[PDB]
């Protein structure tokens, strides 16, 4: 009835997808073989929740997703691991060669030869659906596939499907930490092509979750298995009202409206406040007021950006579990009282609320605890212009000497595409200033 | 699928590569018959990168052994892992190049080169998708310098969209092992600059210091030295054979290591190397490995990076590492040692992590670095070269095989321009205001 | 002591069939010397000054620069200096379908610069052909295609594939040159015209989305003129010789793969053109910064084009640039890249000298 297609692009989308479908199975009672044993004593219901899992008459449940990397190393871990009997065998690897961290290869050489094959399985999945609400693209700024192949896809998907929510959950490059020397080019050429096609892009940064895992969860040597489970919760909260009941339900078309003032500033951030271990799970009450304030603490942001250097435009608060609206209304009045959380003049009602009853589920082997409450904040702020400005400066240092361009030019790109992108990102940087000026009369 | 063809030219490469298959087979569970006697199921998943399946799950490597002397090929056959190579892939002749680059390029090598292309075209066409090539040679002689550089000139024409990696033993600064090292090392650089994408520069005097200063070895043979080179050769090609959290092919490194098409000369390294006693007194962890990798006394290139600036470096990790422990540590280098890095590349470091470590170590690491301190090696040859060519000392053995003095002057000015391309970057730069 | 500045000139082309089908707007306006670009969005206006500007937008409007006008304003000075004893270079630069080949070579009934140059050269020679001065003229015409060199002035043999590539080498004094190149003698305009026809027929052309006759190769026209003169000396006369190299260069365009619908050889050759322009650009950016005190190393070895033209962009030649631009609004950023590289080429300074063919010998020490 309500059905969402998730797309996982690259070595980062997948290892987040593996972190997601691990969780989507637990909440709904599915085993890794795709079977739902408990249904035999219900004889019905909708635990075979059609938002993510499609059911066969034999009792098996297939997830609605595409997994694409242009390399076999990451997906072949699925075909051989514990979640091999769950997915359709059509997981797409023409990855005889990778993109070499090159927007040109993911967009002009090797993004071809698989893109028509990728639209086919999506065209197949959608015809199995009735209420196609939107898409969920998991990718990473910094790669060739997650930057190039995503752009090429968001273009082609904006034609075959048109006016539907295309939500991105993207790993934004950290300011200092990085694992490549070509993230700026791949991140600036991506925004230039995705801005006219996407509808809302939720950013994350690994440099921040590393810090969150240190202070709160007391993990001093974490890895990506811990990071991606936190992301599995952000998406579960977003797509919860499409699965379970609640007091205030939130469709996908509500983030597109509340959090996008103008079509070019659709770059919000994500948080998850009650990230605490089983040790700190006691000793604390974990109220809505305890949780809601923790979503506004800059040290608990999943993107390395201080909103106190900027202003808020639209905030969306998604509540889970034993939550009562009186507890929420008292909280926002506390946040609107604090003067360090500044809102623009042209948005006095800068809050969106959603309440669902199903609490979060604890994955065995994880470091997160069991809680009766969980909250996810989605915020659009003017502070993220600082990060764009860093990225445009890095670009300028290494484009003025035409460094690394012959790798891009050698795979189908023109030198003029670099200058077009930088100016577009400069306009956006300027657009983030106009919205920060208080009007006069 | 990312298949690689290995080519071994000279008494050096055929002595290195012969250990390279003693090191890879132990990692994939292959015995000296080609039979599989391993433990894990990840070995056979991507064994096709280096090996081919023959009849009964016997595995034959994609090696190519070339030389102008049959003595080296007899050592392989009459050795530990001699019975696995394809006996139709041993190409050889007699009456070797005589330390003459003129013979291995024009006169003798040109007679034997088409035989080498017969093997290459058969192994490449038999491969599903070619990632690139791999050559182990020694420039300083005539076979590896001459007959190797000639093959690269030809494969680059037939396979111009594929990687051509090269592991080259360079002339050493203090003591020579061939009187005409400069003429042969020079002319090779004139060709490698135009026809390569990654050239790993090795020097034996550094390995003599590694084996003495770190490993505390008092009698290091060439087996031990080549037991170090084979390691780095395995680290570069690890993320194609085993999985991990952040994988890196050959092209992803070069795209992240070659900022301009001519600066593809690297200073490799390996960690953690230790003596057999101090092993029980160390703690294996990333901050202990990163200190060895970035140590100037763990390089194989005989060049001090502290006399220059790292344009860009890489680090390939193998084990159940923590990524926060990795990303935190690489940042500590740039912020601490910011003078040894360039300003117009904000992050001068790439990282990669595999999940399946080496046979007996819970964690290993491989290091690749592009620095302006490689200027010192080329600037030396240019001094020795012109000192000899200005008097025309040994030139009549090169002209008598069909060469001219102009071809000696071209290679001089090219190598001198590569010096200037590295020297502009080494001096600290500054914009007007920035 | 001499520091000859590079003569930059610009040529605005009229609308094309594509830019008339898509009713594209005029944004490049002129007033004479200056050229301005009013963006359609009307957020900022850029303007540039050049030594010479040409406006072929309208065949009726005053200021219309024709083939004869561009010749008499750009090439005729180069001919005067070439007779004086200087080396000369004239090279085009721009995007796909912008009027580079039309400007230099021209068509049958609309000649470009090359035929007019050779014609006026032979005319002045025939008018100054005394026993005091003799003249000897050699020509070459060659091609750069996928980083390979090719001779245009040969009648290829019949085969499945007959394009024998040549090699580039570095002579310690004369600089870079091509080994195996046909240098054909010429006595008058007819042989030049025949060789030009043969070369333009052997050159690489294809049909792409932005020009049906898109040149897929860089083209260099070299003229070596040796003029011999006398001086009354202790013995026989005919003891002075002056050599001059004239290099007329028509390059290709950047060719974005999206607009220029390209797959396979067109992509391949197009990509090669893109790598040749990136290198050339980097050499024009380093030569414009080396003329402002800052020390820089020009990368000429990263492309055969810049390697052969080492002596023209820099070194010893009086050189001139013809930037070619389109006035439509759908190509603003590419036109602006052309104009910025031209304004940087304006700052280049070379050291041009007379090729008396006598330095270090006897009259150097006379001097
Ligand atoms: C703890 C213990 O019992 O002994 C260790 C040992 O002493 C050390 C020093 C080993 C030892 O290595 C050497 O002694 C050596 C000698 C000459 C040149 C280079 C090394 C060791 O032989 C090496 C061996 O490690 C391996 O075998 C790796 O798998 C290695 N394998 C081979 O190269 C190999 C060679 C011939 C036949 C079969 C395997 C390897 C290295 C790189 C990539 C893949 C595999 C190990 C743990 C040890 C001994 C055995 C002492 C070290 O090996 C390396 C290069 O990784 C040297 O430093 C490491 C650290 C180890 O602790
Ligand atoms: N959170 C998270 N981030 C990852 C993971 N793997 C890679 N990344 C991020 O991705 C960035 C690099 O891009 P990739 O993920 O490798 O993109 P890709 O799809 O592999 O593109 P290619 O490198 O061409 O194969 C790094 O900066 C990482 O921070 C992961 O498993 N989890
Ligand atoms: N590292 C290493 N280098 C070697 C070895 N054998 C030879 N070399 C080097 O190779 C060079 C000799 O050239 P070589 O190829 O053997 O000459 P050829 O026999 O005529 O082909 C010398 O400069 C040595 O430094 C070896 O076993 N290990
Ligand atoms: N001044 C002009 N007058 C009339 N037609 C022109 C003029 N300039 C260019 N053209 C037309 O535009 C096209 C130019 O293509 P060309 O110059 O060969 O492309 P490129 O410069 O990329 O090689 C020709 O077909 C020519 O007829
Ligand atoms: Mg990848
Ligand atoms: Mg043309």
């Amino acid at each position: 009835m309500r059905e969402c297609i998730s797309i996982h692009v690259g070595q980062a989308g997948v290892q987040i997808g593996n972190a997601c479908w691990e969780l989507y199975c637990l909440e709904h009672g599915i085993q890794p073989d795709g079977q739902m044993p408990s249904d035999k004593t219900i004889g019905g219901g909708d635990d075979s929740f059609n938002t993510f899992f499609s059911e066969t008459g034999a009792g098996k449940h297939v997830p609605r997703a595409v997994f694409v990397d242009l390399e076999p190393t990451v997906i072949d871990e699925v075909r051989t691991g514990t979640y091999r009997q769950l997915f359709h065998p059509e997981q797409l690897i023409t990855g005889k060669e990778d993109a070499a961290n090159n927007y040109a290869r993911g967009h002009y050489t090797i993004g071809k030869e698989i893109i028509d094959l990728v639209l086919d399985r999506i065209r197949k999945l959608a015809d199995q659906c009735t209420g196609l609400q939107g898409f969920l693209v998991f990718h990473s700024f910094g790669g060739g596939t997650g930057s190039g192949f995503t752009s090429l896809l968001m273009e082609r998907l904006s034609v075959d499907y048109g006016k539907k929510s295309k939500l991105e959950f993207s790993i934004y490059p950290a300011p200092q930490v990085s694992t490549a020397v070509v993230e700026p080019y791949n991140s600036i050429l991506t925004t230039h092509t995705t801005l006219e096609h996407s509808d809302c892009a939720f950013m994350v940064d690994n440099e921040a979750i590393y810090d969150i895992c240190r202070r709160n969860l007391d993990i001093e040597r974490p890895t990506y298995t811990n990071l991606n489970r936190l992301i599995s919760q952000i998406v579960s909260s977003i797509t919860a009202s499409l699965r379970f009941d609640g007091a205030l339900n939130v469709d996908l078309t509500e983030f597109q409206t509340n959090l996008v003032p103008y079509p070019r500033i659709h770059f919000p951030l994500a948080t998850y406040a009650p990230v605490i271990s089983a040790e700190k799970a006691y000793h604390e009450q974990l109220s809505v007021a305890e949780i809601t304030n923790a979503c506004f603490e800059p040290a608990n942001q999943m993107v390395k950006c201080d909103p106190r250097h900027g202003k808020y435009m639209a905030c969306c608060l998604l509540y889970r579990g034993d939550v009562v609206p009186k507890d929420v209304n008292a909280a926002i009045a506390t946040i609107k009282t604090k003067r360090s959380i500044q809102f623009v003049d042209w948005c006095p009602t800068g809050f969106k609320v959603g309440i669902n009853y199903q609490p979060p589920t604890v994955v065995p082997g994880g470091d997160l605890a069991k809680v009766q409450r969980a909250v996810c904040m989605l915020s659009n702020t003017t502070a993220i212009a600082e990060a764009w400005a860093r990225l445009d400066h890095k670009f300028d240092l290494m484009y003025a000497k035409r460094a690394f361009v012959h790798w891009y030019v050698g795979e189908g790109m023109e030198e003029g595409e670099f200058s077009e992108a930088r100016e577009d990102m400069a306009a956006l940087e300027k657009d983030y200033e106009e919205v920060g000026v208080d009007s006069v009369e | 699928m990312r298949e690689i063809v290995h080519i071994q030219a000279g008494q050096c490469g055929n002595q290195i590569g012969a250990k390279f298959w003693e090191v890879i087979s132990d990692e994939h569970g292959i015995d000296p018959t080609g039979s599989y006697h391993g433990d894990s199921d990840l070995q056979l998943e991507r064994i096709n990168v280096y090996y081919n399946e023959a009849t009964g799950n016997k595995y034959v490597p994609r090696a190519i052994l070339v030389d102008l002397e049959p003595g080296t090929m007899d050592s392989v056959r009459s050795g530990p892992f001699g019975q696995i190579f394809r006996p139709d892939n041993f190409v050889f002749g007699q009456s070797g190049a005589g330390n003459n680059w003129a013979k291995g390029h024009y006169t003798e090598g040109a007679e034997l080169v088409d035989s080498v292309l017969d093997v290459v075209r058969k192994e490449s066409e038999s491969c599903d998708c070619l990632q690139g090539f791999q050559l182990t040679h020694s420039l300083g002689g005539g076979t590896g310098s001459g007959m190797g550089t000639l093959l690269i000139s030809k494969i680059r024409e037939e396979y111009p969209d594929r990687i051509m990696n090269t592991f080259s033993v360079m002339p050493s600064p203090k003591v020579s092992d061939t009187v005409v090292e400069p003429y042969n090392a020079t002319l090779s650089v004139h060709q490698l600059v135009e026809n390569t994408d990654e050239t790993y520069c090795i020097d034996n005097e550094a390995l003599y210091d590694i084996c003495f200063r770190t490993l505390k070895l008092t009698t290091p043979t060439y087996g031990d030295l080549n037991h170090l080179v084979s390691a780095t050769m395995s680290g570069v090609t690890t993320c194609l054979r085993f999985p991990g959290q952040l994988n890196a092919d050959l092209r992803k490194l070069a795209v992240n290591m070659v900022p301009f098409p001519r600066l593809h000369f690297f200073m490799p390294g390996f960690a953690p190397l230790t003596s057999r006693g101090s092993q029980q007194y160390r703690a294996l962890t990333v901050p202990e490995l990163t200190q060895q990798m970035f140590d100037s006394k763990n390089m194989m290139a005989a060049c001090d990076p502290r006399h220059g600036r790292y344009l860009t470096v890489a680090a390939i990790f193998r084990g159940r590492m923590s990524m926060k422990e990795v990303d935190e540590q690489m940042l500590n280098v740039q912020n601490k040692n910011s003078s040894y890095f360039v300003e117009w590349i904000p992050n001068n470091v790439k990282t990669a992590v595999c999940d399946i470590p080496p046979r007996g170590l819970k964690m290993s690491a491989t290091f690749i670095g592009n620095s302006t301190a490689i200027q010192e090696l080329f600037k030396r040859i240019s001094e020795q070269f012109t000192a000899m060519f200005r008097r025309k000392a040994f030139l009549h053995w090169y002209t008598g095989e069909g060469m001219d003095e102009m071809e000696f002057t071209e290679a001089e000015s090219n190598m001198n321009d590569l010096v200037s391309e590295y020297q502009q970057y080494q001096d600290a730069t500054a914009d007007e205001q920035g | 002591e001499f520091n000859s500045q590079v003569t930059v000139a610009v040529r605005v082309r009229p609308f094309s069939k594509r830019e008339k089908t898509e009713k594209a707007s005029q944004v490049v306006f002129t007033n004479g010397e200056e050229i301005t670009v009013e963006h359609p969005d009307m957020k900022q206006v850029y303007s540039f000054i050049y030594d010479v500007s040409f406006w072929s937008f309208d065949e009726c409007h005053p200021g219309y620069a024709s083939q004869t006008t561009v010749y008499e304003t750009l090439a005729a000075p180069l001919l005067d200096r070439a007779f004086e004893g200087y080396n000369t270079c004239l090279f085009a630069y721009g995007q796909t379908g912008s009027g580079k080949s039309y400007t230099m070579m021209g068509l049958n009934e609309e000649p470009g610069i090359i035929p007019r140059f050779c014609e006026d050269l032979f005319a002045q020679i025939a008018k100054k052909q005394t026993s005091e001065v003799s003249y000897h003229l050699e020509m070459s015409f060659f091609e750069v295609y996928n980083e390979k060199i090719h001779d245009l002035l040969v009648c290829k043999g019949e085969n499945g594939q007959r394009k024998q590539p040549l090699r580039a080498r570095e002579h310690p004094v004369s600089g870079p040159y091509v080994e195996g190149l046909s240098m054909n003698v010429v006595s008058s305009y007819s042989d030049i015209q025949s060789w030009l026809e043969l070369g333009n027929k052997q050159r690489a052309t294809a049909a792409t989305g932005m020009n049906d006759k898109s040149s897929r190769s860089h083209s260099v026209f070299t003229l070596v003129m040796t003029q011999t003169k006398t001086e009354v000396v202790e013995g026989e006369e005919h003891d002075h010789r002056i050599t001059s190299r004239i290099n007329l260069v028509d390059l290709a365009g950047s060719e974005r793969c999206s607009t220029a619908h390209s797959s396979g050889q067109r992509l391949k050759e197009g990509v090669s053109i893109n790598k040749s322009l990136l290198t050339l650009g980097k050499v024009i950016s380093a030569l414009s910064e080396q003329a402002n005190g800052k020390r820089v190393f020009i990368p000429y070895r990263e492309s055969t084009l810049t390697w052969l033209l080492k002596e023209s962009l820099g070194g010893n030649s009086k050189t001139a640039m013809i930037a070619t631009v389109s006035p439509a609004a759908s190509n603003i950023e590419e036109t602006l890249s052309t104009l910025r590289y031209a304004t940087q080429a304006r700052l280049i300074v070379n050291i041009a000298k007379v090729n008396e063919d006598m330095n270090a010998k006897l009259i150097r020490e006379l001097k």
